């Protein structure tokens, strides 16, 4: 499992020696330290060299850490609840849990909090609102003494430059495939799998892309098919959101037409129902249309275009499936 | 609907002998209440009181939806029922809008009455040596298979009034008040009020004294080819505006152009149409954020569809409804339940927590997750292996919290069917196929585990 | 079990009264010494802690020991139906569901009895007293509450300095700034108004006005208030009952701690 | 109100004061390491300062006791290599939609930030004189395209893919 | 309805003669073009005229009184060269004092009401004009940005 | 300076309390003949008006006028801490920033001091009081608050008509009309109970209710009150001290 097999400090790290050393360093005078910000690939393991970098700055209780809840009131009698994830050395708050009413959260809870200062933990920063993001930009400043922050992210692309100015940025490559492999080796060496043949585990990192957290969990979804057997070809377990994404483009590509259009719109609607973003539906189903062999260059720029246009719109839109939709559409055209 | 009137009043007249002691136990009708149903404006209220009052009775109308108070109201229905009226003629009941009770009050009460009845005229019949129904009750609703009308329907006489009577009715009013108005005015004054009676009269007295936002849709899909386009868009133009709801509008064009006809080329139509739509939810997030002058511009978008999708073909009405809102509330509820297994997850996975990402626990760890749990353990010859595995999944379970609940909803002592709390199946399993396919599989391994956790607790 | 009769419902009332608005969740737990109660408010920065002995009471009996954990809003919706003059009868098993107040007039005629429904709190009684406190002092409570209620107007934080024989509460916001300085006094003509002073150390902290507001409401309970400040630790504000005491103990502000 | 506008602080207008902060501080580098760290601010002294703290903790931990080189600064601040940039270009001018595609899958597993890219991209494309004018309208244009809608939190994947895929048809 | 020509004509030869007042026809006539069938502004046009000047003329009624905001958008819009529609917008419009968002928003008002051009040229110019005006509303109104949404919608009218 | 101590700080409350609500900046001025303050509402249809002579103080001293302004509002919210009997000292330098209130108990023992934020206001005081009306009255202060309170309940307006010996007070709105009428009397069983009446000229004005409902707060001030009206002015209503007096000056509807 990923939770049972987990690096719980800076030395207990195996892969991006380089990073594992520039984190020593920033943390080899802890009172000094500005605000950092992780970015980089979802899955590398950003979330958990953060916990072993305050693992660094404080003792080793950092871990044994609390759930309580806080109530919000807006500008009306709508009750915001927020669940707090709390410690005797740091917090973390993930406002990417409600609608516009990140920037009140944000700017009371850290109101209230501002060795000597108490690190806070913000998961998912791209789900932040501008508003909130401003008001953040100024409480970076404020209280630099006592409040220090440690913003988690996949994309500092919606970051505002306030915010990306006011704290260290430090980038987390994924890790390679051969290192993955050797992390998988120890898992299955010390979980007890049976390995016909090594290279299935390079296989398993050539199924990830990189993510360590999709890669041990498709390793043990696939050690429970084979019954703690791996064979030399056993099976790659592929989410199900995946497979109706790739049905999806195998009909886009086979009919281009409304009576089409409409199931489409009915996959989409189901995607979407089932706690689905619709920038990874977005993502994938271009990326997965782009690998169809049956289409030419000619069609891959212009699909690749309109999935740009559309991603745009739908950054800057609130009704999602509308910018899907319209994108299916202008590749039906497209083809 | 000359011969639905004459039923109606063939049916009043079964209860003259009970009434009048008239001659054509108390000879009454075998159905005791007389249920009209058909289209709103076609004159149902009308044509009841017209055949009761023709028929010598009073008439006393109750609007069933305003009524909130049936066990109040009770009163009120027993007083008309079975109460002498301090006028000479007996009393008929009339209850409009049966169907928009939400509240089974009122026809709990019919129903009670109606039984009361059978009761007491079965004791005359038989019994060996309580208030009989004396009283004609006309029940109009709009729709026959309302769930709250079940009960009722059994006890009713039925009868569809079908789309005349509102020109009879004002040519009546014309003659009695002395004007001469031409046949041809008056169905031009029809038409210009939409059938609404009230509004009829209101203009046929200022003479003397000398659009659904989903009918809008439909129109938007329609082009007249014996007008002008440039007449009908600003016809359109204006009633779009005077609505003031440019997005239900168009929410209802975006349900509707899959289904219209619409000379195709290559679906390109629907691609110039998603950009609108784009920027018509630019501008709609903008009207929270700036002063609503931008609102003059949202008329436009609707007016695109005419352009682009109006076709000759369009003549019948496609209905619609509201898949969004429906999407909207299950959103929130599979929100709900991720934001409580995310703070389960808090409470317990002290690392898990920092590592999981609400998109992630949705798209990746949940279908896992599920995987593992609807997995076929009857497949599992060795025991030691399938005892190793449901210990795991236990504390997997327990990491996430997942309860195993006993539901005993099924009420008749065969098979209470476990389920997990909270629900992961309602955010996970999307296809309608796999659902029935995993829910005989989890029943099986839910009952094992139950078993499992009970022996471990 | 559960059998606490008190003479005044009153009494019970007031303490109560006490706990109220500012805490939701109280955990009661009965002994063969007496009752104890104690709730946190939710941001952490006051406990409230309650102590009442065996002769506090009318009728006590107690041979086991029973903890309860309850909703305060809800004990105090029902805590208006004790007449004052009415006695009150705290009512439950050893594993209670639920904790049964009987209210009865002298006579047989009017009984008043109640069912209120328990929450499962983890028992985890806070024990933050000190031995000693930097000052300690004690004035009438009224006095205090009209202290609070003075200076309260003026800011969000009111602080509270000790120096040798001289106590200084002071405010300071937008509208100007206040203080009130009071000084040590024994007044024979009746000491329940004197003004007492005890001060190993001078002390200057400062708390969040909306607490001590919540606090001063012990005025009902007792006629004077102890005061108990440290650099160290939460201060106390105690209010002595017959036989018990009403306890506060509110954490002071960092430079924004309540 | 009285219009102020400050300017941008690049290399020349702040020099001086990165060379103090440096001096306060015992940062030992080398001959152009401030000047650079300034040119990879753009105009914000703030970065500048915290990229020359992390620079100095960074030699410190090492205890080397030599001087900040311009390679260790740009290397933590987020600037992709001069040889990995050179492999993006030789993939735009040689190269079907496939092996960019390709290229792109695997340059994003290594975390860079896409304005970054980007700009990089644009300094490479404008400075080198070995272009026609033609070509250098359209990749300026598509270049300010693709940093427009960058600048929305659009997704960098896509964005960058369909950047060099359109500088590639050129 | 709107009063017509005549009526307003006829009210205001009503008062001139009621009140001695000297006047002319282009007076008059600018007066009731100026109006657009607003009886109550046609008054008061005529007695601010009146007051400020003494005779009702076309010259002291257009230099104290603004030819119709909207005709004068529309032969902006309307231009069939892009220099003439620049050098209305300057001269007339820029020049004189009059904000961006009074131009693009009685554009829109000119173009929705407009019925010299066709259904789909118009709904273009609209989408244009409010393109254009989402960006009038975020602080970038400039005298660029109706060039601009001018030039974009000539191109339209291009073929 | 500014240093004016009241024996009890209740008559400076009441004071206050006067023009409370009805007004939300008050310009005062010391001087060497005592206080003066006047505020004026938003609309400008109320004028404020208060003179407090040295006598009226347990300490008075003066060899400098100050005048300052002040937000009421602030000053009520400070003005609860006179225990009442407290003493009270408002003092002030010659060029202030801020007003300083001291509340003091006979004993040295507690000592509320505040120090409130002044705003600067352009000096203007109005002198509209008149040297006749044409009809003047007085009556029991809380006989005129159950006459203003009866009649508001019907109307925002309120007339007064004054012909000889008779004072008619009349609203009338949606719901009906009322009235009220009084007559002048002398009681020597006390005559602070009294009804007097001057007419020179037969009266009739009316007035928005909401004013005179603010009006009557003096009832606290004064045992009875004094009603001036006129048809060339607003009317004057006022409330004595002792050495001084409070009055409201409210002009009349259309
Ligand atoms: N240093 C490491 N060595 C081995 N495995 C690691 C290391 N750091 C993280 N992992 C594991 O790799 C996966 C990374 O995914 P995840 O933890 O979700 O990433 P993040 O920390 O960025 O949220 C998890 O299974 C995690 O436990």
């Amino acid at each position: 499992w990923v939770d049972k097999y987990r690096p719980k400090s800076l030395n207990a790290l195996s892969h991006n020696e380089e990073l594992t050393n520039f984190l020593k360093s920033l943390s080899d005078q802890p009172r000094d330290l500005p605000h950092l910000l992780l970015y980089g690939p979802n899955g590398t393991g950003k979330k958990t060299r953060c916990m072993a970098l305050l693992e660094s700055i404080f003792g080793p209780g950092v871990y044994r850490l609390k759930i309580d809840v806080r109530q919000f009131v807006t500008a009306s009698n709508r009750k915001l609840e927020l669940n707090v994830v709390s410690s005797p050395y740091h917090l973390e708050i993930t406002p990417s849990d409600m609608g516009n009413n990140d920037r009140i959260v944000i700017q009371e809870l850290l109101k209230e909090v501002a060795h000597r200062y108490k690190c806070v933990i913000i998961n998912e920063a791209n789900s932040l609102t501008k508003d909130a993001q401003a008001a953040l930009r100024r409480t970076m400043e404020k209280y630099s003494k006592n409040i220090r922050l440690i913003m988690v992210c996949d994309s500092m692309s919606p970051i505002i430059a306030p915010i990306k100015s006011r704290c260290l940025l430090i980038r987390c490559p994924a890790p390679s495939d051969s290192e993955i492999s050797t992390i998988l080796s120890d898992v299955v060496t010390n979980e007890r799998i049976q390995l016909e043949t090594k290279d299935i585990l390079k296989r398993i990192a050539q199924a990830s892309n990189g993510n360590l957290r999709v890669s041990l969990l498709m390793l043990e979804s696939m050690a429970l098919n084979n019954e703690l057997a791996l064979k030399s070809s056993s099976p790659i377990i592929k989410p199900d959101w995946i497979i109706v994404i790739h049905k999806l483009t195998r009909k886009i590509v086979k009919e281009r037409s409304v009576n089409s259009l409409i199931e489409c719109r009915a996959v989409l609607y189901d995607l979407l129902a089932h706690c689905i973003p619709a920038n990874i539906i977005l993502k994938e189903l271009t990326f997965s249309l782009l690998d169809v062999e049956t289409l030419n260059t000619t069609n891959k720029s212009s699909i690749i275009e309109y999935s740009s246009v559309f991603d745009e719109r739908l950054s800057l839109g609130n009704k999602a499936i509308f910018h899907l939709e319209g994108f299916i559409a202008k590749v039906m055209c497209c083809l | 609907n000359e011969k639905t009137n004459r039923r109606m009043l063939g049916w009043l007249r079964q209860w003259t002998p009970a009434v009048f002691k008239e001659q054509l136990p108390l000879k009454r009708p075998p159905k005791k209440i007389l249920l009209l149903h058909g289209p709103p404006g076609i004159g149902k209220t009308s044509v009841a009181h017209v055949i009761a009052k023709q028929s010598g009775f009073s008439v006393s109308e109750i609007n069933a939806s305003d009524e909130r108070a049936g066990p109040m109201v009770k009163e009120k229905i027993y007083n008309l029922l079975f109460n002498h009226t301090f006028d000479t003629n007996p009393v008929c009941l009339v209850a409009d809008e049966i169907d928009g009770s939400i509240e089974s009050g009122f026809i709990r009460i019919l129903v009670d009455i109606m039984q009361s009845d059978i009761k007491a005229t079965n004791k005359l019949l038989y019994g060996q040596p309580s208030k009989l129904l004396t009283r004609p009750i006309i029940c109009i609703c709009n729709n026959l298979y309302a769930p709250s009308l079940e009960k009722l329907k059994p006890f009713c006489e039925i009868i569809a009034v079908k789309r005349t009577t509102l020109l009879e009715r004002l040519n009546l009013i014309c003659h009695k008040e002395n004007m001469n108005i031409p046949i041809k005015a008056i169905n031009d004054l029809i038409d210009l009020a939409q059938g609404d009676v009230r509004n009829c009269i209101n203009n046929l007295q200022f003479l003397a004294s000398n659009i659904s936002w989903f009918k809008i849709v439909n129109q938007l899909f329609r082009k007249d080819p014996h007008r002008d386009i440039k007449e009908q868009f600003y016809e359109l133009l204006n009633q779009v505006e005077l609505n003031g709801n440019s997005d239900r509008i168009l929410q209802g064009c975006f349900n509707i152009f899959p289904y219209v006809k619409y000379s195709d080329n290559g679906i390109r139509k629907p691609a110039n149409i998603s950009d609108w739509l784009f920027f018509h939810d630019l501008m709609y997030q903008s009207m929270y954020a700036h002063n609503g002058e931008l609102l003059r511009y949202s008329a436009l978008v609707p007016l695109v569809f005419f352009q682009t999708f109006g076709d000759i073909a369009n003549k019948d009405d496609i209905r619609m409804k509201n898949s969004e809102y429906e999407q909207r509330e299950l959103k929130r509820a599979n929100s709900d339940i991720v934001s409580l297994i995310m703070r389960h997850i808090s409470v317990q996975s002290p690392l898990m927590a920092s590592f999981t990402d609400r998109k992630s626990l949705i798209f990746e760890i949940l279908p896992y997750l599920d995987s593992m749990i609807s997995s076929d353990f009857n497949k599992i010859r060795n025991l030691k292996l399938k005892q190793a595995i449901m210990e795991e999944l236990v504390q997997l379970l327990k990491s996430f919290q997942l309860n195993l609940i006993q539901n005993r909803s099924e009420g008749f002592d065969v098979r209470g069917g476990l389920t997990i709390d909270p629900p992961i199946d309602e955010v996970v399993l999307l296809n309608p196929k796999h659902i029935n396919e995993v829910q005989h599989k989890r029943a099986n391994n839910l009952s094992s585990l139950l078993a499992k956790i009970e022996e471990n607790r | 079990m559960l059998e606490a009769k008190f003479e005044e419902a009153s009494l019970f009332k007031r303490i109560i009264d006490g706990f109220k608005d500012c805490v939701q969740l109280v955990n009661f737990q009965c002994k063969e010494d007496g009752i104890i109660a104690q709730a946190v408010d939710d941001s952490r920065v006051l406990l409230v802690s309650l102590e009442i002995g065996v002769e506090a009471f009318q009728e006590y009996r107690c041979d086991h020991p029973v903890t309860l954990g309850m909703d305060l809003t809800s004990l105090s919706k029902i805590l208006r139906c004790g007449n004052n003059t009415d006695t009150l009868t705290l009512i439950a098993d050893n594993t209670p569901d639920s904790i049964i107040l009987l209210f009865e007039d002298t006579k047989k005629d009017r009984i008043a009895e109640y069912s209120l429904k328990l929450m499962d709190i983890d028992a985890d009684f806070l024990k933050i007293e000190e031995l000693q406190y930097d000052s300690t002092l004690s004035l009438p409570s009224s006095e205090f509450s009209k202290i609070v209620r003075d200076l309260s107007q003026l800011s969000d934080s009111i602080n509270i300095m000790i120096t040798k024989e001289t106590i200084k509460f002071v405010a300071d916001g937008d509208i100007g700034s206040g203080s009130v300085i009071i000084k040590p006094f024994v007044d024979m003509e009746h000491p329940e108004t004197s003004i007492k002073l005890e001060m190993d150390q001078p002390v200057d902290l400062t708390f969040g006005a909306k607490y001590l507001l919540d606090i001063i409401k012990g005025s009902s309970l007792s006629d004077r208030v102890g005061i108990r400040l440290s650099s160290e630790a939460p201060a106390l504000f105690q209010f002595d009952l017959k036989s018990g005491f009403l306890q506060f103990f509110l954490a002071p502000k960092f430079n924004d701690e309540e | 109100c009285s219009k102020f506008r400050f300017k941008a602080l690049d290399a020349s207008n702040a020099i001086d004061r990165l060379r103090f902060i440096s001096e306060q501080e015992n940062v030992k580098c080398d001959d152009g390491v401030l000047e650079r760290i300034l040119d990879i601010s753009a105009g914000d002294l703030r970065r500048g300062i915290t990229l020359l703290q992390s620079a100095s903790k960074g030699a410190q931990y090492l205890g080397d006791g030599k001087n900040i080189t311009s390679t260790q600064v740009e290397e933590l601040a987020g600037v992709v290599p001069h040889d990995i940039l050179i492999e993006i270009v030789e993939k735009v001018k040689s190269g079907d939609f496939d092996e960019i595609k390709k290229y792109v899958n695997t340059f994003m597993k290594s975390g860079w930030s896409a304005a970054s890219v980007v700009n990089q991209l644009h300094e490479y494309y404008i400075t080198n004189d070995n272009f026609d004018t033609n070509f250098k309208n359209q990749i300026s244009w598509l270049l300010f395209t693709t940093d427009s809608r960058l600048n929305n939190g659009t997704n960098e994947h896509i964005q960058l893919l369909n950047l060099l895929v359109k500088i590639s048809q050129l | 309805s709107k009063l017509s020509d005549e009526d307003v004509l006829k009210r205001l030869l009503q008062i001139i003669k009621l009140e001695d007042v000297k006047y002319t026809n282009d007076g008059l006539e600018a007066i009731i073009f100026t109006a657009e069938g607003d009886m109550r502004q046609a008054i008061n046009n005529l007695q601010s005229t009146v007051a400020g000047h003494g005779l009702v003329n076309a010259d002291n009624v257009f230099k104290i009184v603004d030819s119709p905001h909207p005709l004068i958008v529309k032969k902006m819009l309307l231009a069939s060269n892009l220099e003439d529609s620049i050098q209305i917008l300057r001269t007339d419009l820029w020049k004189k004092g009059y904000s961006s968002i009074d131009i693009v928003t009685t554009s829109f008002r000119v173009t929705k009401n407009l019925a010299q051009v066709k259904e789909s040229v118009r709904l273009e110019m609209i989408k244009e004009i409010g393109l254009t005006h989402m960006r009038i509303l975020e602080g970038v109104g400039t005298y660029l940005q109706l060039a601009s949404m001018l030039a974009k919608i000539h191109k339209l009218n291009n073929k």
